[PDB]
């Protein structure tokens, strides 16, 4: 499980990719790592099988239940801090499991894109960067990035990225789904 | 590649014996003879080279001296002294030792432990991974003083019934031992 | 840290002829040298033509076969007198065993009687349950030895749906005398209950070792 | 007569044993949105990898008091452990109080701890729930 | 030279790796003028019976007499060497050996070896000093017994030898007591089995190999 | 408990054609050192039955408070306790079994091996076992401990199957049973001479002999 | 008050028959453990039952070993009109005599499928509890249920245990009027995938080359019966499960 | 045993004689082979002439005799003075119910005008023993030849106290966790009376 | 197996026995009896068609 | 001790008195619980007036003494009868070298004319102790009070034996290692005399 | 005075400490070829993994032989230790027989081993290096 996501000036590009589980020969055609927080707001999550799909699922249904009850959207930063404070809270009395979540939102309050990212022990870090899974690019990141970049030259970066992680995978490396979270919604990138 | 294990059977006629071993089909026979000698070794298959390269050397030194051919008592002694050497270090086999002396024309079988200890039978030896179920088919059908077709014939039918309770390419060679002839045949299942 | 099982060292055959069924088993108890007992029976009769073994620890085994025989009971008691079919008693075993999944039963268990066209019907559980319709089913030490021995002069494709019941015992029998003969923890004696439309019937026959 | 308690681990388990939630859609099934855990909180991973003392604390001051009642039983007769066990459970009964989880005073005469602390008295301790009527639906058991 | 170390490493490694390496009631009793040992005939390879008459009653020298329990092929080698060396020394000295140097030889060749040798033995025989009877231990002690019981049946054989032993025994009721000693030893231990084989060694006279003296 | 601390060594007990035979020696050891000497093993349970405890001293004082609630627990409230509606030797065990399966279920045992013997109502011999683990059996022949490796081979000479028992006498049973305590005494390290018996016979009823001693042991075959 | 006055008077506490659940197991009070929609499992009342419960099942008789369902090739995929769900018959002797032919995948319902592919008692004892779930989903509703909900009431319940010491991988296969025809995959993990091909067993990948080769959606019955028959082949007589809206039909070796 | 726990390495004694019972002891407190405590008073008090002596943990001791005092104070408003086989069985229900967490052994000796001076042991475990001398405790291991040759029925005062002042003197010269000064305990129908004895009177025995 | 209509008919007159004590002893579930009247039919094998 | 060896759970003293020593043990052989030997001769000859009895690993302690008698009799032939002294110091040389290897202790007991009788002691370890009189092996440790108030320096003959054979009757009473029979040699100008007691004599002192 | 051999292990090492095998290129190393030990055995891994009793049933002769010379010089005197091993030294030094192994008898007969056996008389113990007459000439000659 790998996951990917970079905030430009006006939005936030996350990529994933597929499960293969173990051994199992599996065709089909969809994101099993990603859940639609709010209309404005997406997660996607790295971790071990069964528990992080559990989490990722009553952090949905809390979320909804918000949106229903207020009729109002939260911000993606107390999203953020509701994620964190209920992971914090999972591993309260039991032994902690593998799981990363990057979030990625765009403020309609404040017109911007915001992007965090929040290990298993429940650190919250706010950043324009991030990556989990595969053990190089935050030096290309690094090198490579501006706060002003627009989504065609983000999306060029990712693009990049992908091309140099790809030299490592196992030649297994299927269709990574790329999704672009900005002021118009949630849309999912075809190529 | 994968060559460890097996089975081997031995069992006693009326003036004769057999003794049979698992096979792949299709050149790795875990039965050897040094004349009149018959040995089927089971287990790790570097030690049952080796023990087949050390016993032919020493026969052939046992022959240069006593200008004669072993017989299978004291090939059995030799087998023991030789597995006991290795106290420490043993091998990894079950031999079983099968022949006809040339004087008195008795039958003999045995089998060994992997330190020498030497198990006289007079009806059968089973040794291979299991040496449970094939054990029970060969006690089922086992008869004494079987003529060499009959003694064949039930050496075959068990292990036939062996192969077919748990494949593909497995084969079987059997060698029926008479004072004056031996024969050695194939089945191919 | 305490060790709540053992082993007691049975064997125990079951066999689903045409209009019959027998279960076997032989009747020595023993703690892995020693002999505990030479006369322990491990076959019961549970009540509406059922009898069922459990071998393996003795403990769990009688603990299983009281808790079967208090549930017949009471299903008496709630179902006006209706009889329990083998399959049902079957499902309510399985129920029994897997509702120790996590601290199971170290046993085998065997159940035999007459289906509902009067056929005779043989069930095999697992220690957690699972279990299975067979026409043959051997258990315990020497089973490798008695399965053979029957495969050899019967052919489960005298075909066994055509044989009686007394040759059916004397093939029982004729086989745990050879396992008797082969193995050190079978002997002293074997007890055979046979069902039939007629209701269950006891055979006794002593074994080596007196 | 214990001093330390004992049988404080679970012998059975199953889906339903906690009857306060459990899902309308699948009654087998416990409810995990309700249940506000974190969402992640498997039945089993509780029986396993727990602090040693942690059950000792727990049901420490019931088994003192369980030895009491014992020792009053023996020295006394059945009536006046009868009579004890009658006026803590009128005095737990008659009070309910949904916006305070503190102890009332009467119910500290009783247990004779007027003038007496312990950590449980320093240190008495969402989306959903955690309202007046799940307490008003526990309480009378509707 | 000797017993060899090599590929004890290979082994282990085997070992560690998911590598399976594969794999009796016995009493002595003193009478007035001899000793008697007997054994039960059955030889098991785990639960399974491979042979019901199986000879366990081995000769150091034509009037000395031991059996053993533990490691079978150990036991074997280790009477057959101290018998070689018996023989030799009594061509040596041109004597009649005795019990006592066979006992010798033994200890000092099992504390040799500190244990790894796992030979038990019960060592009977008559000499020009009269008749012994000695257990001998895999570590390297012995001791000396008017009556001696070996093997996993030894504790029902012992019972019966505490019921009926006394100073002064005939051969008859020598032989009789062993019989019924291993016969208990028979009915009431899964180990034993099968037949009775007995050695009776009498001061001044040839040693008597009874074998299947009770089927 | 855990471990066993105080413990006792053996019970050994034999059917005759008219009744049971049990017996025990008195010692509590408390590891190699021999502590305490007058601990009786063997408990009366009413006038049919006995019932022969080794293991550890505080599980066996345990079962004892047990069989005493259980005496006292059937004469409340039934007038006919000492008539028809006394306790039967197998109504004692069926409890003891079902208590011993149970802490054994717990994770709790009690560590202890059990022999009830006694008369039935209708003249029948009865003698079982159950050990911590919940293990039942019955044989003409039971003993605990080292007994069931040297006790038992002797007395199964006298009684080797169901129909020795109706040819074999009371004499002849209390003779088997204290060569057997002999023998134990002999080659048992936690062992004591001192022992009782008890005698159960659907005639004479119950004879509980106490301090009884090993006597005529061979000791003058020095050299 | 007169119960308070009975828990203070004095056999019972020994055999810990006074608690109600200990009654229950034993059938004393009636048959209420047979009552029980969600089964109650027992667990050793010790600090490490999962330790426990891990070495006492890896140690000596075969016959007291929990039997382990057969790793065999499982395949299972969706066409046009149906799921074809294949696997090998061929069984594995041992000492007993089968009266009749066993089944490596269980018929949950009419409509619904599933498959082994790991401990044998747990997929047959969960997946009958699984029907028995949606038989009284469909009496409640009165409506046949959705495959996703069944998945995700296995599932559920499987993670409930989760590292207890199940393990079971199952292929549920369906076909509704609203969702289609429709795969999942649930894991004693807790995994649970939504598929079109699935192929699990010893060797799988000759049987998912072989189906990629010649997959397409416009397959029709005879072809894709076919289909799944040569895949299996390749993967190593085979039973054939053909599942439409009406429910599923069984090819003995079509 | 729980690690870095105090426990009670100690020589205690029991006797009973013509007119009463005796109870004995030695003073040390050793943690490792430091003495912890050169003076300690090991003869605990329950009852006006109920007395024990302990061993195995410190503290599950202590706990165990405070909650044996109070009982015995709420007999004692209930039905009076209590005899020693009641306090003795109240101490064995403590120490055997909680066997598994707790490690303790009691020595209890008393007093009364109808069973006229008593003694009980109850060794680790919780087993209870009634025995005309007691003796616990690491040092007694090294007289318990010297007590069973030279205890009497019904022997005076004088030759009790002589009698446990020898046999404790000897434990203290062979234990290393023992030594001290004796004290001792007389419980008759006259009262109480107590005594101490010092090294410079009992080695020269 | 399918259950008897009559066991069927007695667990639902046991569930309405619940305003008092019920029929395995257990403590009263609810405030008052039942304000319905049910006829079931059914068949089984042992008794065939019944209406209760 | 190494894994499945014989250990020696013994009961052996040995006393020094007026006319010279006497040296004295029980006879049981233990295998954990079962008695593999009721009647051992646990005193071992290893000159003419110098004796031995042995503890720890029986086949140790058995090689030691051999190899010890045989340096006695090499002694013998050049010097003529060795004393009691070089005998213990052979004994420790042999138990010291090897302590890593060999888990051996021995009591030694002699008589010269030179020193009339002597007592030494090797425990596990090595070192050396001459004594007017000696205790080891498991039971020794109940009667360590016992003989230190019954010991006197040029105790006659039957005043010797009788304490021998009090304190081993103790040792046995107590010790579930030690078993049947006292044996005893007395080794004094006169000779060696060698002396049995049966269990129905000491059990009844 | 030994009985069991102590002192086994060695205190150092070093890529030269086997003199007869050194390489001629590089002489502080060994020549792989030469050893004949199969080319991959380095020296390391003969100080790990070794059987316990291995180095008992080496030593065990010469221990019971130094211990019996102890015994004679602490008897007898030096003398005789001095004779015994004059002796054993001159019955070794003049025996060369490079196509035999078998001991002498003589040497047999000062070992008191006359009528004596053990497995290493029972078990005494190709090539293309080093398996000729001259390299066991070169040896005893120390060319």
């Amino acid at each position: 499980d790998i996951i990917l996501g970079i905030r430009v000036q006006d939005s936030v590009i996350l990529a994933s990719s597929k499960a293969v589980t173990r051994g199992i020969s599996v065709l089909k055609d969809s994101d099993d790592k990603t859940r639609q927080l709010s209309p404005h707001t997406l997660m996607s999550f790295a971790g071990e099988a069964g528990d992080t799909v559990q989490f990722a699922e009553y952090i949905q249904a809390n979320i909804q239940l918000y949106s229903i009850r207020e009729d109002y959207e939260l911000s993606p930063q107390a999203v953020s801090s509701f994620v964190r404070q209920e992971l914090a809270k999972s591993i309260r009395s039991r032994r902690p499991y593998q799981v990363n979540v990057l979030i990625g939102g765009y403020d309609k309050k404040k017109n911007k894109p915001e992007l965090y990212q929040i290990d298993y022990l429940g650190t919250k870090v706010e950043l324009p960067y991030g990556a989990h899974g595969y053990s190089y690019t935050f030096f290309l990141l690094d090198h490579h990035y501006r706060p002003d970049m627009t989504t065609e030259e983000g999306l060029d970066l990712l693009k990049l990225c992908v091309q140099e992680l790809e030299k490592r995978m196992p030649m297994d490396f299927k269709g990574v789904i790329v999704k672009i979270v900005d002021k118009d919604g949630i849309r999912q990138v075809d190529d | 590649s994968s060559i460890n294990g097996g089975i081997v059977v031995a069992m006693t006629g009326k003036d004769c014996v057999a003794i049979a071993c698992d096979l792949r089909l299709g050149k790795f026979e875990k039965i050897f003879h040094y004349g009149h000698v018959f040995l089927g070794i089971t287990g790790l298959a570097t030690d049952v080279t080796t023990l087949n390269e050390m016993f032919r050397y020493k026969t052939n030194l046992y022959k240069l001296k006593e200008e004669r051919a072993i017989e299978p008592e004291t090939f059995t002694q030799l087998v023991s002294s030789s597995l006991y050497e290795r106290r420490f270090g043993p091998y990894f086999v079950g031999p079983v030792v099968a022949g006809i002396n040339s004087k008195s024309g008795k039958p003999f079988i045995a089998g060994f432990d992997l330190i020498g200890c030497i198990d006289e039978a007079k009806d059968f030896i089973v040794s291979g991974t299991a040496s449970d179920q094939l054990f029970g088919m060969c006690e089922s059908l086992y008869e004494p003083n079987l003529e060499p077709e009959d003694l064949f014939e039930t050496i075959s039918q068990a292990l036939l019934n062996a192969a077919d309770r748990d494949l593909s390419g497995w084969g079987a060679v059997v060698y029926i031992i008479k004072k004056d002839e031996v024969v050695k045949r194939y089945l191919k299942m | 840290q305490f060790n709540p099982y053992g082993d007691n060292g049975g064997t125990i055959l079951g066999i689903a002829g045409e209009d019959f069924a027998v279960l076997a088993g032989d009747t020595r108890n023993i703690t892995d040298y020693s002999i505990n007992s030479r006369y322990e029976p491990k076959v019961f009769d549970c009540g509406d033509n059922i009898v069922m073994s459990a071998n393996g620890f003795a403990a769990d085994g009688d603990a299983l076969v009281k808790r079967f025989k208090n549930s017949v009971k009471w299903y008496h008691f709630d179902h006006n007198d209706k009889k329990l079919s083998i399959n049902s008693a079957a499902r309510n075993i399985q129920h029994l065993l897997y509702g120790k999944r996590f601290f199971p039963y170290y046993v085998h268990t065997i159940i035999a009687g007459l289906d509902e066209d009067g056929k005779g019907a043989v069930y095999s559980f697992d220690p957690v349950g699972s279990y299975e319709r067979e026409q043959c089913r051997a258990g315990g030490a020497a089973a490798s030895l008695i399965m053979p021995f029957l495969d050899n002069q019967v052919n489960f494709k005298k075909p066994l749906k055509y044989l009686s019941v007394e040759e059916v015992i004397k093939l029982v029998r004729d086989s745990f005398t050879s396992a008797t003969e082969r193995h050190i923890q079978v002997g002293d004696g074997l007890e055979i209950l046979i069902v039939t439309k007629d209701g269950v019937r006891k055979e006794f026959y002593e074994l080596k070792r007196d | 007569m214990n001093i330390v308690p004992q049988d404080t681990f679970k012998s059975q388990v199953s889906t339903d044993q906690d009857k306060s939630v459990l899902s309308s859609a699948v009654p087998s099934l416990p409810d995990t949105l309700r249940q506000q855990e974190g969402g992640a909180v498997p039945l089993s991973t509780q029986l396993n990898d727990r602090h040693p003392l942690e059950s000792t604390l727990k049901n420490w001051e019931t088994t003192q008091r369980q030895r009491q009642m014992e020792q009053y039983r023996q020295i006394f007769g059945i009536a006046e452990p009868m009579k004890r066990t009658m006026e803590m459970e009128i005095v737990n009964r008659t009070d309910f109080n949904p916006l305070s989880t503190n102890g009332s005073i009467h119910r500290d005469i009783l247990l004779n701890k007027e003038c007496s602390i312990d950590w449980e008295d320093v240190y008495p301790g969402t989306m959903v729930g955690d309202d007046v009527h799940s307490k008003i639906e526990k309480q009378l058991g509707i | 030279a000797g017993l060899s170390f090599d590929n004890y490493q290979r082994n282990n490694f085997l070992a560690e790796n998911s590598h399976t390496q594969p794999k009796t009631t016995i009493v002595g009793v003193k009478f007035n003028n001899g000793v008697v040992i007997a054994a039960d005939t059955r030889s098991t390879q785990g639960p399974i019976v491979a042979d019901k008459n199986c000879a366990k009653l081995h000769r150091i020298s034509p009037k000395i007499w031991c059996a053993g329990a533990g490691t079978a092929a150990d036991t074997e080698a280790v009477t057959q060497l101290i018998g070689s060396n018996i023989e030799l020394h009594s061509l040596y000295t041109s004597r009649e050996p005795r019990v006592v140097s066979a006992l010798q030889m033994l200890k000092q060749h099992l504390f040799k070896y500190q244990g790894h040798i796992g030979a038990y033995l019960i060592v009977a025989g008559v000499d020009p000093t009269g008749s012994h009877l000695f257990s001998i231990h895999a570590h390297g002690s012995t001791d000396v017994g008017y009556y001696l019981s070996l093997g996993s049946g030894s504790l029902a054989a012992m019972a019966v030898l505490e019921s009926h032993w006394k100073q002064d025994l005939t051969k008859e009721e020598a032989i009789k007591l062993a019989s019924d000693a291993i016969q208990a030893g028979i009915w009431n231990d899964l180990g034993s089995g099968s037949n009775v084989d007995v050695c009776v060694m009498e001061i001044g006279k040839d040693a008597e190999y009874l074998r299947n003296y009770t089927p | 408990t855990q471990q066993p601390i105080v413990t006792g060594t053996s019970v050994i007990s034999m059917k005759y054609d008219n009744g049971v035979i049990i017996a025990a020696d008195n010692l509590g050891s408390y590891g190699s050192l021999l502590r305490f000497n007058g601990v009786e093993r063997l408990i009366p349970v009413g006038d049919n039955t006995v019932v022969g405890i080794s293991g550890d001293i505080s599980d066996m004082q345990h079962i004892e408070r047990l069989l005493k609630d259980l005496v006292t627990e059937n004469a409340y409230d039934n007038p006919l306790a000492d008539a028809e509606e006394a306790l039967e030797p197998s109504y004692i065990f069926e409890y003891l079994a079902t208590v011993m399966y149970q802490r054994r279920s717990k994770m709790n045992p009690l560590w202890n091996a059990i022999i009830v013997a006694g008369v039935q109502s209708n003249g029948d011999q009865f003698l079982r076992y159950v050990n911590l683990l919940g293990v039942t059996y019955s044989s003409p022949t039971l003993a605990t401990g080292f007994g069931a490796h040297m006790a038992n081979p002797l007395l199964r000479k006298v009684v080797d199957r169901e129909s020795d028992i109706p040819k074999t006498t009371v004499q002849v049973a209390e003779e088997a049973i204290v060569n057997a305590m002999r023998v134990l005494y002999y080659r048992d390290a936690r062992s004591s001479r001192n022992f009782s018996l008890a005698i159960i016979d659907k005639n004479t009823g119950l004879t509980f002999k106490k301090n009884l001693q090993v006597e005529n042991m061979k000791w003058d075959f020095a050299k | 008050m007169q119960a308070i006055a009975d828990s203070f008077s004095v056999l019972v506490k020994e055999l810990q028959y006074d608690n109600e659940q200990n009654l229950e197991s034993d059938f004393v009070t009636g048959a209420s453990q047979f009552q029980r929609l969600a089964p109650s499992l027992t667990v050793p009342p010790i600090a490490s039952p999962q330790q426990f419960l891990r070495a006492h099942t890896d140690d000596r008789n075969p016959d007291c070993k929990i039997k382990i369902a057969h790793g065999t090739t499982t395949l299972a995929f969706r066409f046009q009109g149906g799921i074809i769900v294949a696997v090998d018959s061929r069984a594995t002797a041992g000492n007993w005599v089968a009266s009749q032919t066993v089944k490596k995948v269980i018929e949950i319902n009419p409509f619904l499928l599933g498959t082994m592919a790991g401990g044998a008692a747990d997929c047959q004892f969960w997946e009958t509890w699984l029907g028995s779930q949606c038989r009284l989903h469909e009496l409640r509703e009165k409506e046949r249920i959705s495959v996703a909900a069944a998945s995700k009431i296995l599932s559920n319940l499987v993670y409930q245990y989760k590292g207890a010491g199940l393990s079971m991988g199952t292929m549920i296969c369906g076909y509704t009027r609203k969702e289609g025809p429709t795969i999942y995959y649930v894991d004693s993990d807790g995994t649970r995938l939504k598929g079109d091909i699935f192929c699990v067993g010893s060797g799988q990948t000759f049987a998912y080359g072989v189906l990629d080769s010649n997959y397409k959606w416009d397959l029709s019955v005879e072809d894709a019966l076919y289909l799944g028959k040569r895949s299996i082949l390749a993967a190593a007589s085979v039973n054939l499960y053909h599942v439409t809206e009406d429910g599923w039909i069984y090819h003995g070796n079509h | 045993l729980k690690k870095g726990e105090v426990s009670l390495g100690t020589s205690i004694m029991a006797v009973t004689f013509k007119d009463g019972v005796i109870l004995g002891a030695d003073s040390r407190t050793t943690t490792g082979a430091y003495i912890a405590n050169r003076v300690t008073d090991k003869l605990t008090r329950v009852h006006d002439k109920i007395w024990c002596c302990r061993s195995g943990s410190a503290a599950d001791t202590q706990a165990i005799a405070d909650i044996v005092q109070y009982h015995l104070e709420l007999y004692t408003s209930q039905y009076g003075t209590p005899s020693t086989e009641t306090a003795a069985s109240v101490f064995k229900e403590l120490c055997y119910e909680n066997k598994d967490n707790l490690t303790a052994g009691i020595i209890v000796a008393g007093y009364d005008d109808k069973n006229k001076g008593e003694v009980y042991t109850i060794p680790l475990g919780g087993s209870v023993h009634k025995l005309p001398y007691a003796i616990a405790g690491s040092g007694s291991t090294f007289i318990y030849g010297y007590c069973d040759k030279n205890f009497r029925e019904n022997m005076s005062k004088e030759e009790t106290v002589d009698f446990i002042k020898h046999s404790l003197s000897q434990a203290i010269k062979w234990d290393g966790s023992s030594g001290g000064v004796i004290r001792m305990v007389v419980l008759t129908a006259a009262g109480v009376e107590r005594l101490i004895f010092y090294p410079d009177e009992y080695e020269q025995l | 197996e399918d259950i008897n209509v009559e066991s069927l008919t007695q667990s639902v007159c046991d569930l309405a026995l619940r305003f008092g004590e019920g029929a395995s002893g257990e403590e009263r579930l609810m405030s008052r009896p039942f304000g319905v009247a049910l006829l079931i039919a059914g068949h089984d094998a042992d008794d065939g068609y019944q209406l209760f």
